[PDB]
């Protein structure tokens, strides 16, 4: 009978989950010792125990047939058995999950051994991403040179895949048909727990699409009076190349030449980080601060004596792509980051530290239950605090803002600044799934992958090439987590719900009210803040153990996904920007690009 | 869990 089947699974799960745990922290053992340090050997051991434990799970989805757990009465309980069932690419044959593995490790260690020749120097070859290249697309103001390395990296890092990603697609789609969803994408969708959550993704991106529109055409019109009309068109997509970022996926770094009001103070603390003598284990230690002053949890020794820090300077090849490891037993825990001492990158350090944080969280939650809400609010934590980092208020305090005057103008230049990261991410992360999932669902010919892709990226971030492309090159898996297999769609979310959080944990801490000149929104600090870091307590040590609605009431009381937060921090940009826009005739949107040739 |  039932009554007694349910405590007999109840003490089945207790055991189960504990066992999961132990197998996965050899897995992710393996998985970090390969990304440590890229040799054919690391890759073999973590192919193989990867190959081990997906064995293991087909036994586990197997053996929870034989419990009529839809029949329970606990809803715990039956969480934890549906959580159970889902194999994801465990569903694979052996032969076929093998091969997946090969595939996939095959993309990511492509990527992540791409060097190109110097612009200067065809002698010298050694130069990676990260730092070199990433140097030279963040700080060159030469078009021309931009566009050489441009071309060198998506040549490398992208069209050098295109064979590999085929087949990871095809062994994509049928992982996710042996767990009976349509594609990849239902699969990657179903960690949202809500089947309408692809069309209120898109009603709050057709909300904010407008400030996004109002941001291009402002910083074209820049553009144009720095580079040229011959370099940039009025009326054409931003060639990307010129926007500071290898993806265009956050224009930041061109700044100092947008800028709202370029006599005025812009934020840009890299120089006082250096002239101040930081390190990146000090910038680790100080986000370790920002959480413990909010009565958050210290990191654990294991993360110290663990984690890489910094780029190591033997002749190894690795994966530098910032990275948050969680081991699974008790406070191991660690992050993998290539760090430099930048403004961005004490950024980068508070956000992996975001993940960390959520590890301790809820580590004492059963095995099924240690992961995020949803994917999004994983990569929300640290942004949150990120968000409080950046503000005049905080940069002062910890004495890296000096001399700061912060009038109406200088208000604008940050608001601009933060928007040149968080609005026009947006389209960028839409489009990252928006084409994988065309891809997944069979929606494009592969014939028209690439200009499928290029189509995209015109349409949603009126970007472009700075060269002509075509079906001869293959530019997705440029971008690291399309060489990764890392969904993105958790990004988009992140960056519409981390100012939810940003504007509750403000609110809480007595730094918002939309009411008081005194207390912007976005010169809120919530460092210090005890009720601030109670919220995060509520909903981080929950990990998933409930649907994400009840995460977020868990914060703020709130149960719904919303844009209204972000809107409201970039209200007084909006208001400036559109009448500065028609002040300066300023043209916007683009038309269709030439860039992509059929 | 990495950065975007
Ligand atoms: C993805 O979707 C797939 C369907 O599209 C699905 O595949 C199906 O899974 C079913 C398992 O639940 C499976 O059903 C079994 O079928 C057996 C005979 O099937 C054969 O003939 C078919 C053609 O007629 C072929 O297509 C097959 O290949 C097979 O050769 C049955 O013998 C079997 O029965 C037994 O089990 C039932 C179920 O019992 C349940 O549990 C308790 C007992 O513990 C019961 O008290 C309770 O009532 C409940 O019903 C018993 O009732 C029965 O007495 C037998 O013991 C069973 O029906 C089906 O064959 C299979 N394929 C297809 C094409 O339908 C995948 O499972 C889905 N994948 C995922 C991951 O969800
Ligand atoms: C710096 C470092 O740890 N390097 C290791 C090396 O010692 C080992 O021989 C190799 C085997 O794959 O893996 C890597
Ligand atoms: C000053 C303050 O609020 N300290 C809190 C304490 O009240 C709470 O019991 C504890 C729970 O982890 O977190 C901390
Ligand atoms: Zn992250």
């Amino acid at each position: 009978a039932l009554v007694k089947e349910e405590i007999q699974a109840k003490e089945y799960l207790e055991n189960l989950n504990k066992e999961l745990a132990k197998r996965t922290n050899v897995e992710t053992e393996a998985a970090w010792a390969y990304g440590s340090n890229i040799t054919d050997e690391n890759e073999k051991k973590k192919n193989e125990i990867s190959a081990e434990l997906a064995k293991f799970m087909k036994e586990v989805a197997s053996d929870t047939t034989k419990f009529q757990w839809r029949s329970y009465q606990s809803e715990d309980l039956k969480r934890q058995f549906k959580a159970l069932t889902k194999l994801g690419y465990a569903a694979l044959p052996e032969d076929d999950y093998a091969e997946l593995l090969d595939t996939l490790s095959a993309m990511e260690s492509n990527f992540a051994k791409v060097k190109v020749c110097d612009y200067k120097d065809s002698t010298k070859c050694d130069l990676a991403l990260d730092p070199e290249i990433e140097e030279v697309i963040s700080k060159s103001r030469d078009h021309e040179e931009l566009a050489y390395y441009w071309r060198e990296f998506y040549d490398k890092a992208g069209t050098a895949v295109r064979s590999q990603f085929e087949r990871y697609v095809e062994l994509n789609t049928k992982a996710a048909k042996l767990n009976n969803f349509t594609s990849g994408a239902e699969a990657w969708l179903d960690e949202y727990e809500d089947d309408t959550f692809e069309q209120q993704l898109e009603d709050i991106f057709a909300d904010i699409r407008p400030l996004y529109q109002q941001i291009h055409g402002y910083v074209r019109f820049r553009l144009r009076k720095h580079y040229g009309d011959a370099v940039v068109s009025e009326t054409g997509p931003i060639p990307m190349h010129l926007l500071g970022n290898m993806w265009a996926q956050q224009w930041s770094e061109i700044a100092d030449i947008v800028s709202p009001f370029p006599e005025k103070p812009l934020v840009d603390v890299s120089a006082e980080m250096e002239k101040q003598g930081y390190t990146p284990l000090k910038m680790f230690q100080m986000g370790d601060d920002f959480f413990t002053s909010m009565n958050l949890t210290k990191l654990p020794q294991d993360f110290w004596d663990k984690s890489i820090i910094e780029k190591p300077t033997d002749g190894r090849d690795l994966v530098c792509h910032a990275s948050a490891w969680d081991f699974y037993l008790t406070d191991d825990v660690r992050i993998k980051q290539c760090t430099r001492v930048t403004q961005d990158q004490l950024f980068t350090v508070h956000h992996e530290l975001g993940h960390i944080q959520y590890f301790l969280q809820y580590q004492h939650q059963p095995f099924v239950y240690r992961t995020g809400a949803n994917p999004g609010f994983h990569e929300a934590v640290g942004d949150v605090l990120s968000l409080s980092v950046s503000t005049p208020k905080h940069l002062e305090k910890i004495g890296l803002l000096k001399d700061y005057v912060r009038d109406d103008e200088a208000r604008i230049n940050q608001l601009f600044l933060t928007a040149l990261d968080k609005i026009v991410f947006l389209p960028f992360a839409f489009t990252m799934d928006k084409y994988r999932w065309s891809l997944f669902r069979g929606e494009v010919d592969k014939a028209n992958w690439n200009c499928a892709f290029w189509k995209l990226r015109d349409e949603y971030s009126g970007i472009e090439p700075p060269v002509v492309r075509s079906e001869k090159d293959f530019d997705a898996p440029a971008k690291y987590h399309i060489s990764a297999d890392v969904e993105y769609l958790r990004y988009l979310v992140s960056f519409i719900i981390q100012f939810q959080f940003y504007k509750s944990a403000c609110i809480k801490a007595g730094q918002y009210d939309p009411d008081n000149v005194e207390l912007p929104l976005d010169n809120c600090d919530i460092y210090g803040s005890a009720a601030a870091g109670a919220a995060f307590h509520n909903m981080l040590s929950m990990g998933a153990s409930k649907p994400w609605p009840d995460a977020l009431e868990a914060f703020n009381g709130e149960r719904i996904m919303s844009g209204k937060a972000i809107a409201e921090y970039f209200e007084p940009l909006r208001v400036w920007l559109e009448a500065e826009n028609i002040k300066n005739n300023v043209h916007i949107g683009w038309t269709t690009s030439n860039k992509c040739v059929s | 869990y990495i950065h975007p």
